[PDB]
């Protein structure tokens, strides 16, 4: 709709606003920013621009928003939905030279950062400072903003949380080029309607984050890990209720089965330390002296022994810690390499349905006869779920592909949950939005969307986009 | 083969040390100290030897009484019994005199079919505790043993490695080996084998008294035909150095570069 | 705007929908229906209509709809901005006959609660089952939905934060009749727009609120509090980055100078137990253990007497513990039995700036020849700010009172700090929330209030209108 | 005045409490004790005292080996010396011979210008230990003192209540007074004060060995009169009455019920 294709007196009026080393036109772009890592969708933006300013990106969208030009913004290009892909070839913004870290507040524990700080050197940089950022994403190399703009969680949120309860305070810039300011480095906040909080989790479909603000905490030195062999997937989740009640809250809860393992052991070539069990709970423990953590620990390791756990391994040592976390880190890219291509679901169930789900993925994959390999955190209900191609032709990977698919996100609506919990929706999960959502909800997302963006110019078609 | 003795070693937690330029001491961060990695494969080794022939596994340590730690934590893992040997006339010991104590306190807990030892230490770094134990022994070794290919009621089948090639011996007992890193992917210390009393074992601790030479000249820091005269660190630069103008004049550069590494290439 | 009069054949047409035991119009309409705790406006509805269920919510709202008639939702009239005001005289629906608790899941740790639980009942039924409802605004009557509205936040924000933390899932009511579920029993969520944390601080403007879902923590069995003497306050507050960078969290944390302390003593009849010195640090640990909260106090206050305190105090009894905190309880009651009336300020700042702000107040108290009492939360920058009338005249009253707010407010600004932090804008303060924000900032939430109710029913005039 | 002695006791931590039905003990639902909260008011009585006199303050215990932490935590609020009382021949007493201990560890340890009891404990709710102490001391006592309006070097001023009356008295020294509930707010246990290495002054414990009268029949349960026979929760109903027709229908029964409870009213 009404989209005007950038010709060669916009890239002359571009390169008036922005020095002419950070535009990219045509067959300077590169293939990388084509696409990002969903891999089904491949398209080329018009022009390449490298920001290095909010004044900068200001500047681009009143430019954009006069002569009706779609915006796309990219981090590090890592995202798995197609969130960044520009479908109508517009202006590409890019902000991985915003890398700048630009002040660490000690009295109130805040990080100001640039968009396209990554997130392996906040984290080493906050960490130097004996403070702490909690978000742990998989992948380290993602842009912090873009964590911001797909509310990015991952191991630590059974205890810590996500993305969105570490952001104090945005600079956006709306699609006409106005800055604003959203939060601060306060920490209560009830002065109107939650703007920041709608930022969080948009994919760059409202404004562009300039500026983020985030909260930092004191830094734990000792660290835990406890490793629960079980019989089945269903003696291993239904622990996890016990083990939050009894007050040893751990900070990461995963579960493992067997099958997923043996992926692993012929990907990094060395044997798990204990495959005796068909499932297992991997849990950690943090804290600031030895006897605290161990009074954590014991805690749960009496309590999971009473509830039918064949045994619990101590996992204390950082080459003990290097032998169980590089095989449960080496998990998606087992995975990968076992198989020609694959997709990925992510859906959140309730805490309570996690087992059901689990053993619905077993008998899925035994009646379409898939490999459905799945993994996920036990303490949140996340579940990391892949149905491997393998060795099917197109024209049957592409029917078996949907009808797992569709079985997956449906048995999840009946189970209560959403379509995704961690990665968001983006373009490729579009219509399990409207499946899961009635089209009253999505009116309201849509509206949302004509409000910040009513020339629908910053990333057409995603989240509830043509839903 | 049924007894089967296992060398551990209480070592500092990590190996990120540096010297105060003028105590002569090691800046050691603090004393978070375990069992070494290179033990575990040591100890793992005599696990699956256990599976398959049935027979006991003894752990051995020598050091302070901190050092009873790690032979409590080896019975976690699985060990039988443990022995601890401390003592004062112990201390400042080489690999000479450690592994003249260490072979006395063998021959004082009875014989064994098999002494496993680890390939290396993480704090000392010389590996030659173990070949130098089972010459006291007078039984014989093999070195860096990557597998077992057989495990004989009388005897062993090894695999042991050089830098390029596979050797494959027929060693019979009683005798020793040393286990090198990655040969079995080590089990870790069970909880519920650690409430079972405290543990079943009850070290037992032997001093300069229960050896059969009981003579202070052979051990401590008296047996020590070395000692260390200073410590310092590693002198290490790194230097940014560019090369441009094609052709072969880089290829000469690269040459002469990978020539002085002695890579010749 | 154009909004329709309630006629007697409206009246009859609700008593269709409502059994009419719960309609009151009229003189029926009683005067506590016609303020909340600010006092100063006061406006009648027309009709006040006890609801019961959301399905009767919805009949309401479509019925408002199609009529043009002008809605306002009431919780316990407790809110102290005026947000529950209806200015206009359409239907008032209020919601405290919707007192029951839904479900109580052990598995997932939540509770299903109808909007008009109290907090006094919701936390006590809580705490029975072994669970924690953590925010813990001052008043207890209040209804949850109320607290959800209004996002409010308490003692506990240092530790726990606030009720934006806590609100898993929400079934509202639009404004058209529609209903929509927002969340959910999962915790992870990145599928679509977080609709539910713009109702989250709405006060009513976007829907109504007809079912929540809580999360609820593991109650800690143990509670220990310490009191802090300091020489002035810029000392005391100085203490808070130092105290949480010690990994050693504490409850709560709260400033008192000594002449809020000497209200509370003529109210209460009882003496403080030390008020040797002008500022206090009042401090509270929870834990499991006797051993676990002693760790935690004995880090703190080995900390707190190196840098500066007089004495720490030790509060750990439960007849020492009611001898503190009814003093700190009785703050808000101190101040209003002392003075023929008062206007407040609820400010916050960012942290290191609460001395700044509270010596501020005493060089604009003795300026302008009124009593400026304050006290508040030091680990989260909120200010409770209160303006004495003492023995003003009425015009002196009015002048003394616009121009000690419209200086407290702009000072804040100053500061990087917001309007509200607990009790939110309502209709009270509209001004100073566009004086903070632009225009631009408060025509994305007047279009986001136009997104949900094009009509304009959903109380007018209130947070984003006419500021 | 000067030498000043407070008599503290521990008691439960709280005071719900109820008794298994055959069991015949009381269902206490921890052992959280503390010191009880009418004994604070008497230590915070004799803390103004010392600072308009100048003198010491001794505190006083009958208990076991635990009530030394409420001699402990007397100290950390500012008392200068303590004493218990252990011993296992003191245990099972009533007011008579807990009154009776008293007095003897009382003049065990000197003489004291003034004893300052609380009103009652929190366990045994008696309020009569300090009326008997100061009989086997033979000093004057007023209990139930709400102000102390003179704190002359020679005697008190006091002011004593009753339920409708204040009775102004001027006691001399030696003397036992009994403080009531909300004389003075007590201060609170200083952490400052706890730090400075454990207590300044050492907790000198007493047995019967130690007394000027060392004969245990007038001890402990022997010298006890009374003994509990049984205990068991009380008795209370709730019954909702309505009352309509109106007139002076209700008005007669409320003045009926107003006079069974004995309000004539
Ligand atoms: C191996 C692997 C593991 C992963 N593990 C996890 C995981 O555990 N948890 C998890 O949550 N995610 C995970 N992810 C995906 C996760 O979303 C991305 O890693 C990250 O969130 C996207 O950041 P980016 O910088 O890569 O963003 P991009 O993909 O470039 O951007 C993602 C979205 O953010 C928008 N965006 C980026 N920058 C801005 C900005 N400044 N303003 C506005 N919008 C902006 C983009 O337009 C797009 O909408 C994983 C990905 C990979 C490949
Ligand atoms: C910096 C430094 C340099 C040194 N250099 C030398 C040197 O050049 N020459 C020399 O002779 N000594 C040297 N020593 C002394 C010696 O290495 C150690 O002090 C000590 O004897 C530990 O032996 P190791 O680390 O060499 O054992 P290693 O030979 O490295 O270990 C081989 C195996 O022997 C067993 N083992 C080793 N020590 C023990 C023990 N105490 N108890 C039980 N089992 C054990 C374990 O199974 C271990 O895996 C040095 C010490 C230090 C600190
Ligand atoms: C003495 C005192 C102490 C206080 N202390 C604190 C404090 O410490 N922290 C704090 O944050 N607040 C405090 N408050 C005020 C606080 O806002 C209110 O106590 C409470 O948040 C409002 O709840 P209510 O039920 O009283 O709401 P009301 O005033 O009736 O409603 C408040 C707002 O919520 C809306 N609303 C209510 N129910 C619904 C619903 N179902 N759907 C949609 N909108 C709804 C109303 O329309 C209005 O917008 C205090 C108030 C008093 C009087
Ligand atoms: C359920 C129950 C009922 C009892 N009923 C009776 C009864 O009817 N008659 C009877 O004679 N005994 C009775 N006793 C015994 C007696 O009351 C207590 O067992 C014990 O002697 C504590 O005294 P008290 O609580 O009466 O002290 P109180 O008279 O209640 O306390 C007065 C003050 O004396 C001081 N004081 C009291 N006890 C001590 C102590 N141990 N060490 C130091 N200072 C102390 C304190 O300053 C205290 O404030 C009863 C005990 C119990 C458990
Ligand atoms: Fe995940």
């Amino acid at each position: 709709m009404n989209y005007k294709k950038v010709e060669a007196s916009d890239i002359a009026a571009i390169k008036e606003l922005i020095p002419a080393e950070r535009v990219f036109v045509g067959t300077e772009i590169g293939e990388d920013f084509s696409h990002d890592e969903l891999g089904s969708i491949h398209s080329y933006p018009e022009v390449l621009i490298k920001v290095t300013s909010t004044e900068e990106v200001s500047k681009i969208m009143k430019y954009a928003y006069e002569h009706n030009i779609p915006v796309v913004v990219r981090g590090s290009g890592t995202g798995l939905v197609g969130a960044c892909v520009p479908l109508f070839g517009g202006i590409m913004l890019e902000t991985t030279l915003m890398n700048n870290i630009l002040e660490l507040d000690t009295e109130n524990l805040t990080v100001t950062v640039e968009p396209g700080v990554l997130l392996m050197e906040l984290s080493k940089f906050v960490e130097e400072n004996d403070l702490f950022y909690p978000p742990d994403p998989g992948e380290k190399s993602a842009t912090i903003a873009g964590n911001i703009s797909t509310n990015a969680g991952g191991m630590r949120a059974v205890k810590y949380g996500v993305t969105r309860d570490y952001v104090r305070g945005l600079t956006v810039v709306l699609a006409n080029g106005e800055i604003i300011e959203l939060g601060g480095k306060i920490v209560k906040n009830s002065s109107g309607y939650s703007l920041k909080d709608l930022v969080i989790g948009s994919e760059g479909t409202l404004c562009v984050i300039t500026k983020a603000i985030l909260k930092l905490l004191p830094l734990p030195k000792m660290t835990l890990s406890l490793l629960i062999p079980f019989e089945n997937i269903s003696d291993a989740a239904g622990i996890v209720p016990k083990i939050i009640k009894s007050k040893a809250i751990p900070t990461a809860i995963e579960f493992m089965e067997r099958q997923t393992i043996l992926f692993a052991e012929d990907f990094l070539g060395k044997k798990f330390p204990d495959s005796s069990s068909n499932a297992y709970i991997l849990l950690t423990f943090d804290g600031n002296t030895k006897e605290q953590v161990e009074a954590e620990y014991e805690t749960v390791a009496n309590l999971c022994l009473a509830e039918g756990a064949k045994d619990v391994y101590i996992v204390d040592t950082v080459e003990r810690k290097d032998s169980v976390w590089s095989a449960r880190g080496a998990f998606l890219e087992a995975i990968k390499a076992s198989t020609t291509e694959m997709d990925e679901c992510d859906v959140v169930v309730p805490r309570n349905r996690i087992a059901e789900f689990i053993e619905f993925t077993h008998d899925l994959a035994k009646e379409m006869d898939v490999r459905i390999p799945s993994f996920g955190h036990a303490g949140d209900g996340n579940l990391h779920i892949y149905v491997c191609r393998d060795e099917l032709c197109q024209a049957d990977w592409e029917a078996k592909l949907a009808e797992a698919m569709d079985r997956m996100y449906a048995k999840a609506l009946t189970f209560e949950g959403l379509v995704s919990g961690e990665h968001g929706i983006g373009y490729a999960k579009r219509k399990y939005l409207l499946n899961d959502f009635g089209t009253e909800h999505l009116a309201l997302m849509a509206g949302i969307k004509q409000t910040f963006d009513p020339k629908n110019l910053l990333n057409p078609k995603k989240v509830c986009q043509m839903a | 083969m049924s007894k089967i003795l296992v060398c551990i070693k209480q070592v500092p937690g990590t190996s990120n040390v540096e010297v105060d330029p003028e105590t002569g001491v090691l800046i050691r961060d603090g004393v978070e100290s375990k069992l070494n990695p290179y033990d575990l494969f040591g100890l793992e080794t005599a696990f699956r030897l256990k599976e398959q022939l049935g027979g006991t596994i003894t752990t051995l340590s020598m050091g302070p009484m901190q050092s009873k730690e790690v032979l409590m934590e080896s019975f976690y893992m699985g060990a039988d019994e443990g022995c601890l040997l401390s003592d004062r006339k112990f201390g400042g010991a080489d690999v000479v005199a450690t592994s003249y104590t260490l072979a006395q306190g063998t021959k004082r807990l009875g014989d064994f079919d098999l002494i496993i030892c680890g390939k290396q230490t993480t704090d000392g770094d010389t590996a030659q505790v173990g070949p130098e134990m089972a010459e006291f022994l007078g039984i014989p070794h093999v070195t860096n043993v990557i597998k077992i290919l057989a495990a004989d009621e009388k005897g062993l089948t090894l695999q042991m490695n050089m830098e390029e090639s596979l050797e494959i011996q027929r060693v019979p007992y009683p005798c020793l080996i040393t286990v090198d890193k990655d040969i079995y992917t080590p089990r870790l210390p069970s909880y519920k084998r650690k409430l079972d009393i405290s543990k079943n074992p009850e070290i037992k601790i032997l001093t300069l008294k229960d050896m059969y030479d009981t003579n202070e000249k052979k051990y401590g820091l008296s047996g020590s035909p070395t000692q260390v005269e200073r410590i310092f660190p590693p002198e290490s630069n790194v230097e940014k150095t560019s090369f441009e103008g094609d052709g072969k004049v880089l290829a000469k550069a690269l040459l002469g570069i990978l020539t002085e590494k002695k890579y010749l290439g």
